[PDB]
């Protein structure tokens, strides 16, 4: 049986605090 | 068969010799320091 995974699944990829930015 | 193989160090052996080795690896993230020089802090 399956679902759709939607937008999910995204994590921090690093420690560093970043803001306004499309990285 | 499996793939180990055993040394014979005997005293009378220099590359022959058996060898300690210590590899220190260090961790560099931007995660929180835990391991540091002894150089004091400031104010």
């Amino acid at each position: 049986a399956y679902t759709n995974s939607f937008t999910r699944g995204v994590y921090y990829p690093d420690k560093v605090f970043r803001s306004s930015v499309l990285h | 068969y499996f793939p180990l193989q055993s040394y014979g160090f005997q005293p009378t052996n220099v590359g022959y010799q058996p060898y300690r080795v210590v590899v220190l690896s260090f961790e560099l993230l931007h995660a929180p320091a835990t391991v540091c020089g002894p150089k004091k802090s400031t104010n």
